[PDB]
């Protein structure tokens, strides 16, 4: 029975000169820290136990106390930034990195987990873990011919810790560290375990959330086709990070965007744009908006895949945030599209849901919609059809909205609505 | 998800 000791008992045992009494009290500490009702992390920290646990990490001749203190320190490090800091301040980083070499899989796994909590605190501790040299021993834990021979929970913990080394910005992780880690991430992106795949996708989405040189580091490894495949997965915990990574990638150059189109991503968007999860619809529409901001032949691929009716559908009925992203998709489309493409977009029914959205209480979406309207009117002048479109906007209640928006707080709103009223409704 | 307690 090491169940339900007091912190004072734990301190008394850890302070004895008896390694076995210390092992008993460390296991008591661990069981205290792995109950879910409010683990007394701060009392353990305050008792001054962290340096003792960290020294127990180096008792290679008593592997049980290595394990129990590794687990206790893991759970302290799982807490607030101050609690993680207390663990780091006890010298835990190099001791856990040494434990990565342990012959006992449960102990090296626990060192992997602890290092993942430390790195997961943020940029500074992530970079400190990297500077102490964790990446090579971590990656060496995966240097086997076939990932499937590793224990499931083990491989999952390693994948999660690696993704935490890829995570966070300001600054993003060191370029050389990202380059060291990426080949292993690519291998994990082809593993068959859903949880490994989800965490690998999260890591790729972190690496692609930056400037185009970061995106390019990833796209150059040729993972986009695999990301599109995962974009078609049935498991939502996979589709969410695959979609986020794909959308990050299309915020880059038109050639990076083109790699996404080339890999076949557009064929998944009918189901993504009607997906029952609001966040999937929102992120798919955001991705579409950064694709309609591309070249006219890319706008044309959007058209050929039949996606303009889906954008019309999401503009007509969706969560308001999704509708804002659809408004952006439409304004980008109209800004870059040919006149034929803008005409197509009107023929699909864009005007009425665009009008209906002008009555929303969000300034930016109203600016976005008015900009799209102006672009469509300019395509109409190019065809001498401005009267027809004026009639359409008047026929669905739009004119009332633009006129009422003449008297609006925002400067751009009233300026643009007044411009439209004078240029086309007079 | 960024930090994980065991058990």
């Amino acid at each position: 029975g090491t169940v339900n000791w007091s912190v004072e008992d734990i301190v008394k045992g850890i302070n004895s000169n008896n390694l076995e009494s210390q092992l008993q009290a460390t296991q008591a500490a661990r069981k205290l820290l792995s109950r879910e009702k409010q683990p007394p992390i701060d009392n353990i920290i305050r008792a001054g136990l962290i340096p003792k646990f960290v020294s127990f990490l180096g008792k290679t001749d008593c592997s049980p106390i290595q394990f129990e203190s590794a687990w206790a320190l893991t759970n302290i490090a799982s807490g607030t930034s101050e609690q993680t800091k207390a663990v780091v301040d006890g010298g835990a980083i190099p001791a856990f990195i040494s434990l990565l070499a342990s012959p006992h899989a449960h102990i090296s796994e626990q060192a992997v987990w602890a290092l993942g909590n430390i790195a997961g605190d943020g940029s500074a501790f992530r970079d400190l873990v990297i500077k102490h040299g964790a990446i090579d021993p971590l990656l060496a834990l995966l240097a086997v011919p076939d990932l499937s021979t590793l224990a499931c929970g083990y491989l999952r913990n390693l994948t999660w810790t690696l993704s935490n080394l890829c995570r966070n910005k300001n600054p993003a992780p060191p370029l050389d560290a990202v380059e060291q880690i990426l080949p292993t991430l690519v291998r994990l992106l082809h593993h068959n375990d859903p949880e490994v795949l989800a965490d690998s996708c999260w890591a790729i989405s972190y690496l692609t959330d930056g400037p185009n040189e970061r995106i390019e580091m990833v796209v150059k490894k040729g993972v986009v086709p695999q990301l599109v495949k995962l974009l078609g997965a049935t498991e939502l915990p996979i589709v969410t990070p695959a979609l986020r990574a794909i959308g990050n990638i299309v915020t880059g150059t038109d050639e990076q965007t083109q790699k996404v189109i080339d890999a076949g991503a557009l064929a998944v968007f009918p189901s993504l744009l009607t997906n029952p999860k609001t966040n999937i619809q929102k992120e798919a529409t955001w991705t579409m908006s950064n694709i309609t901001a591309g070249r006219q032949d890319q706008i044309q691929q959007v058209v050929n895949h039949g996606l303009v009716p889906f954008l019309v559908g999401v503009l007509s009925k969706a969560d308001f945030k999704t509708q804002k992203e659809a408004a952006w998709a439409i304004t980008n489309y109209t800004s870059g599209g040919t006149v034929e493409q803008i005409v197509y977009l009107v023929h699909c029914g864009i005007i009425e849901p665009l009008m209906n959205l002008l009555s929303a209480k969000d300034t930016k979406i109203i600016q976005v919609i008015l900009d799209a309207i102006s672009n469509i009117f300019q395509a109409a002048e190019k065809l001498g059809e401005t009267e027809k479109l004026s009639i359409m906007i008047e026929e669905c209640g739009g004119l009332d909205k633009i006129e009422a928006l003449q008297r609006h707080e925002n400067e751009s709103v009233y300026k643009a609505s007044l411009n439209l009223i004078e240029k086309y409704f007079s | 998800l960024p930090k994980r307690m065991r058990r």
